[PDB]
């Protein structure tokens, strides 16, 4: 079993000795090829540094694959990872930070990926939680951030099969007129699609709105949640945002996901096709022979199961069976873990949401017809 | 007070004339400049970009396309730096998501066949049959075709109805056998064949276009110069319909007048204050200064009445506005200029522009078929 | 998927309809079983008229 180079990019604070337990730990004899691990830490946030040390991973060492993770949520470096990745024409997936955060409009020639659900799949999880919310009052207010008409018609798509009359109040394309236009808000849930910095001033106009008070709900996305440790004081109190795990899912376990998905990505290809790619000639010198890449391997690499859980990356790059966590902010000034959502499947801590005006009317009974 | 502005292109004589641009530019308070060549390796391309440009620390940089191809711009976004484009008539560059910042010197093909949608009165033909290659930029292209199309319905809210559409077909890129496309074309009663493609794209288009005589006399096949450019003249069909974007040859003089507007932009930077000078070192500067969005509200807001290339304009996306395309009628295995739009200005030729069929006579493609199916 | 016999007073009314405004009447049958409806597909969230 040949050991092919794999670039593992550890950004920020990380455990290298433990990274040997997340990389060097073992190799699976079920495969006709072996992993070859490359682990270093370059903490620079400049993309030309990603080009530097990555093009060094190709230049000095010889890598058939690569992996990286981010120490922050800035996705410009991810856009880099796309551009230079396809420039290298090799797949990779962000395991942490903005690297794990996907961006819109994945490059066609790019075989790279990331760890996370689709914004579509994200909203789907938001719907499973809507079931967990057991609330019929919804609405749509969101900005020009990516997926605008997309996630619009995607909301209309998620409720497009809805038989129940659960009310989605209105659609709002966000842009003084903030609260002036937004005052029509009715439904108990507060849900929006925009950036997190966009959510800072949006949340400022939300405190300016005051409609966020108790007896109402607030929904936000995984990336919209951003850093759990980062709480803008203007966001809704204990706001409910499910996300991919910022705690539970191991980033070194994500390293097992990367190197693993690389190996299994070589499983059937090396098996039948018996084709593994060579390392790129050079960042300068790989331009001509670059025609030697084809779409079969990654296409063959599509269907996969990581640690038994489906590892297939979506044609858009998301995970076939992504592991998402039901989550919310708390009133303790911390993000409260509200559960986990595995595809349609989901879990939570309690049988009720976090919960003048009366609470509710029990009025217990038993059905007696008529 | 030297203000640094960037540029990129293939032509080195254009780099000489770019240094020349910094001079009269400095005349129209001071100017700075730096340049970088074109690297076949994209890694080398944007790499040496970050070498020069970051060190250059210009707000925006011109770029050509010696033929997506803006990974150096992908570096500008790392600093959220503004970007000044020229070349591509493809609107993948006009996608705002990937690169939040790019400024095209002139409008791409984005309005190209849409100028024919303006010609809906010109040819007075209300039946629109849509052919295309299958690609992203093409997908958005026909999407815009629907927009301006659907735009008429909004205008139709409020002369014998309006410009009705027909089947939209995006041919899978690099089509061996277009027999599916032309096959669909046979059933069409309309004579209006609307498509646009790259050269090797257009291969089966113009080549196989008459293979079934799907262009058969009276069938109007209209397109742009970007469709007519390249090998399109080799197999070029008889009496084909199309135009040529005004000044669509080269971006050199477009770089001249482009600096013409650039001085207006930095002049607004002089008309502004508290702007963030771009940081020098790429490595070591981890935060994009807010001047990028300032460069959006500025370089975007920049409008020059008339430049060396004519009126200097920009769309809402900031490329050009009211831009012209020169109508060129196919004759003698060549395209003879039949006029040009303002975007709105109908210019009839001196000679009658002849259809692929007999002369210029305007057929009606709405002709019904006796066979009536149920 | 081959030709078979078709007749009816309705289809007759079609025939007379052509008998007013003349168009050669081509008899085709249905493919699916339903009449038709704009309907939801299984994926892609695009209107499917059935």
């Amino acid at each position: 079993p040949p050991s092919i180079g794999i670039a593992v990019i550890l950004v920020g604070t990380s455990d290298e000795v433990a990274i040997k337990d997340a990389h060097e730990k073992d190799d699976f004899h079920h495969l006709s090829v072996v992993p070859r691990v490359e682990l270093v830490a370059m903490n620079e946030t400049d993309p030309k540094s990603i080009i530097t040390r990555i093009c060094d991973l190709m230049s000095d060492r010889k890598i058939q694959g690569v992996v990286f993770a981010d120490d922050t949520d800035q996705e410009a470096i991810a856009q880099i990872l796309d551009f230079i990745s396809a420039q290298t024409l090799t797949p990779i997936l962000g395991i942490h930070g903005g690297s794990s955060m996907i961006m819109a409009d994945k490059d066609e020639s790019s075989m790279f990926f990331q760890f996370g659900p689709s914004i579509e799949q994200q909203a789907s999880v938001m719907l499973n939680i809507m079931e967990e919310y057991d609330w019929y009052i919804f609405s749509i207010v969101t900005t020009y951030f990516p997926g605008y008409q997309d996630f619009v018609n995607k909301i209309r798509s998620t409720i497009e099969n809805s038989f129940v009359g659960w009310e989605l109040e209105e659609v709002l394309l966000l842009d003084s007129k903030i609260q002036n236009q937004l005052k029509k808000l009715q439904s108990p849930i507060i849900l929006l699609y925009c950036t997190k910095e966009e959510a800072t001033y949006i949340f400022e106009v939300a405190n300016s709105v005051g409609l966020t008070g108790y007896g109402y709900t607030w929904i936000v996305p995984s990336l919209v949640a951003g850093d759990t440790d980062t709480v803008p004081s203007e966001f809704p109190t204990g706001l409910i945002s499910v996300s991919y795990d910022e705690w539970d899912y191991g980033l070194p376990a994500r390293v097992r996901d990367g190197i693993a998905i690389i190996t299994t990505a070589a499983s059937d290809m090396l098996s039948e096709h018996s084709f593994i790619p060579e390392p790129k000639s050079s960042c300068y010198n790989t331009h001509e022979k670059r025609i030697y890449q084809s779409n079969m391997l990654n296409r063959y690499l599509i269907n996969v199961t990581f640690e038994g859980r489906d590892l297939s990356f979506s044609e858009d790059g998301y995970q076939m069976h992504p592991k998402l966590v039901i989550i919310l902010l708390n009133k303790e000034r911390k993000w409260e873990r509200v559960g986990k959502w595995k595809d349609k499947s989901l879990q939570m801590k309690y049988y009720v949401w976090p919960r003048q005006e009366d609470d509710h009317l029990s009025i217990v009974t038993l059905e007696e017809a008529p | 007070k030297i203000v640094n502005i960037g540029a990129v292109l293939s032509t080195r004589k254009h780099e000489q004339m770019f240094r020349e641009a910094v001079n009269q530019a400095n005349k129209r308070i001071q100017l700075q400049a730096t340049s970088v060549t074109h690297k076949p390796n994209a890694i080398q391309m944007a790499l040496s970009v970050c070498e020069d440009l970051i060190s250059s620390q210009v707000y925006a940089i011109l770029v050509s396309h010696p033929p997506t191809p803006t990974p150096v711009s992908y570096t500008a976004g790392f600093y959220r730096i503004p970007v000044l484009g020229l070349t591509t008539r493809m609107s993948i560059y006009s996608d705002k998501s990937i690169h939040l910042s790019f400024l095209r010197t002139v409008p791409p093909y984005s309005h190209q066949s849409s100028v024919w949608f303006e010609m809906m009165r010109v040819y007075n033909w209300n039946h629109i049959i849509l052919l295309v290659s299958d690609d992203h930029e093409g997908r958005a292209a026909q999407k815009r075709l629907e927009t301006l199309l659907e735009e008429r319905e909004s205008k139709s809210k409020k002369n014998k109805r309006g410009p009705k559409a027909e089947k939209v077909l995006q041919f899978d890129p690099g089509t061996k056998n277009v027999t599916a496309l032309l096959m669909e074309a046979r059933e069409l009663e309309a004579r209006v064949i609307i498509l646009s493609a790259s050269e090797d794209d257009a291969a089966t288009v113009y080549r196989a276009a008459a293979m079934l005589d799907m262009t058969g006399s009276g069938y109007v096949w209209l397109v742009g110069e970007r469709e007519i450019s390249g090998n399109a003249l080799r197999y070029a069909p008889d009496g084909i319909i199309g135009l040529q974007l005004i000044n669509g040859k080269n971006e050199s003089a477009h770089i001249s007048d482009a600096v013409g507007v650039v001085a207006q932009a930095v002049h607004e930077l002089l008309e502004k204050e508290n702007i963030t000078d771009p940081p020098r070192g790429c490595v070591g500067n981890t935060n994009i200064w807010k001047t990028g969005p300032l460069f959006k509200r500025v370089l975007m807001s920049s409008k020059y009445a008339d430049g060396v290339t004519g009126r200097v304009e920009f769309n809402e996306d900031g490329d050009r506005k009211f831009a012209q395309y020169s109508i060129m009628n196919l004759q003698n295995r060549k395209l003879v200029q039949v006029g040009i739009y303002n975007g709105t200005h109908v210019i009839p030729n001196d000679r009658k522009i002849i259809w692929p069929g007999g002369e210029t006579e305007k057929p009606r493609g709405y002709q019904m078929s006796t066979r009536l199916k149920i | 998927t081959v030709p078979q016999c078709c007749y009816g007073f309705c289809i007759d009314l079609l025939i007379k309809l052509a008998r007013t405004m003349q168009f050669t009447y081509e008899v085709h049958l249905v493919a699916d079983g339903k009449f038709g409806t704009q309907e939801r597909v299984q994926n892609s969230n695009k209107k499917e008229w059935n």
